[PDB]
């Protein structure tokens, strides 16, 4: 998740190269290219802005998996913006696997994993 | 085929499954690659530096000298220069940091595109603004004496 | 270092403002710092602790306070090293109680821009 | 010398390689000792194998300044704890690998000893 592909033969070519050398492209290695992404999407903007206010997060990622199958694991929340006076704080604090009964607002960025590309 | 990694409070809701079934890449193609630059031809002085223009870029302040330990830069980098990512999207990498150890340094970084170099160190602001540090998407600050520093007090000085 | 601050600052042809003085320090001192401590033993005392920990700055009671005063060791390898450890002092002492005055010695001149960034 | 690609083209066969680990600061271990050996006289010159000496190039020049007079003896820089120097080097077509460390004495922490060779 992190390094960005543990693929056995990469390591096998590491551990034999002692170092990463270049090569020359071929469709296997254009199979190596279509890997999972991950990034951070704004819930203000978007296709998915209708759903900015609608609070269930359950239905956050049911049509997220449906339309594109966008793994949204997390949430990233203004930590003010669970008040009511309005603040220029822009810190943000991550929330894990939020419940589908959460509520949401429409100032908040989402964690996603880009499907295949 | 693989296990279902299950993310939950605790194992039962995961257990449940079971209760309730009812040369532009390297030599593997998995990163990207570039042919071997030189250190030379990657520093930059501050003036051209400003006139490069920077936005949506990562801008990694690092502390150190000739006699520190190496932190591994490359798999910093690597998942950063990841094949899934379009070249477009590679997000510009500048170093900015003492000299003598990211020469110590650019003999595993060399391979990599779109890498630059800034000798000054992360304390100066004027070096900060020469790469347009208020349009890069992450400062990234990094201290190789981590170890050689013992006291309380001395550690973590650079950083803060 | 103890020595000359003490001297200069318990002048005796000065007139007595009647202020306590207070030391917070983590190595033992010696004995005659501590006999010319109990000479003015009615304004002088000394403790043990570390300045960075909120605890050892409770202790001491720094919200109550007049003002802090940081000597420097002006014979020490890496002026900048101490420099930044002093002006690290001077964050956590900030950070503690925000409203109290601090006097610290310094070596070079950038690093009074770096206490101007608090 | 050879390089990796110089080394891979070549091609050989039941000859013997040394794997030094050593740099300039290293002492010198004195190789000619180990090569005259093979070198004798009834050996006839088609017998006689091919010494590779795989490892950092300065120990191997200053070993070479005596080493020149020999025949049938190659060089080849890089760390011998890489399976690329190996293999363009033909280590399953070798009659003999010899581990050498030319660092013995300098070290005195017992597991630090004999790291590199096993």
């Amino acid at each position: 998740l992190v390094t960005g592909g543990a693929t056995p033969e990469l390591e096998a070519l590491i551990a034999e190269e002692n170092a990463l050398r270049g090569g020359y492209s071929t469709p296997q290695t254009l199979a190596n290219r279509d890997r999972c992404r991950v990034a951070q999407l704004a819930l203000l903007d978007g296709p998915f802005a209708d759903l900015g206010d609608g609070g269930c997060y359950g239905d956050l990622f049911c049509k997220a998996l449906k339309t594109y199958n966008m793994l949204c694991f997390g949430i990233y929340r203004l930590r003010d913006a669970h008040l009511s006076t309005p603040s220029q704080c822009t810190k943000r604090y991550v929330i894990t696997n939020p419940p589908y009964e959460f509520e949401l607002v429409p100032t908040d960025l989402i964690f996603c994993l880009m499907q295949f590309d | 085929g693989t296990l279902g990694f299950f993310i939950a409070s605790d194992a039962k809701e995961v257990k449940r499954a079971f209760f309730y079934c009812k040369k532009k890449y390297d030599s593997t193609g998995m990163f990207h690659w570039c042919a071997p630059k030189e250190i030379e031809k990657v520093i930059l002085t501050r003036s051209e530096a400003a006139m490069t223009v920077l936005s949506g870029h990562v801008v990694v302040c690092i502390f150190g000298d000739v006699s520190s330990a190496l932190i591994g830069l490359r798999n910093l980098v690597m998942p950063l220069r990841a094949s899934n990512f379009h070249y477009h999207e590679l997000k510009h990498i500048v170093f900015v940091g003492s000299i003598e150890y990211l020469k110590r340094e650019w003999e595993t970084l060399h391979n990599f595109p779109k890498v630059s170099i800034l000798p000054g160190t992360p304390l100066s602001r004027a070096d900060l603004r020469a790469v347009n540090i208020n349009l890069c998407d992450m400062c990234v600050i990094l201290s190789a004496n981590q170890n050689n520093i013992d006291d309380t007090s001395l550690q973590d000085k650079e950083c803060i | 270092s103890v020595s000359n601050f003490l001297k200069a600052f318990l002048h005796k042809a000065r007139d007595d403002v009647n202020v306590e003085i207070v030391f917070l320090h983590n190595i033992s001192p010696n004995l005659e710092l501590e006999a010319l401590f109990k000479r003015h033993f009615t304004q002088v005392e000394f403790y043990q602790g570390s300045v960075l920990n909120p605890h050892d700055l409770a202790r001491v009671k720094i919200e109550s306070a007049d003002a802090c005063l940081i000597l420097a060791n002006k014979y020490c390898a890496d002026p900048d090293a101490e420099d930044a450890s002093n002006i690290m002092r001077v964050i956590s002492i900030k950070n503690y109680h925000p409203k109290i005055r601090i006097i610290t010695q310094m070596l070079q001149y950038h690093n009074k821009a770096h206490l101007l960034n608090i």
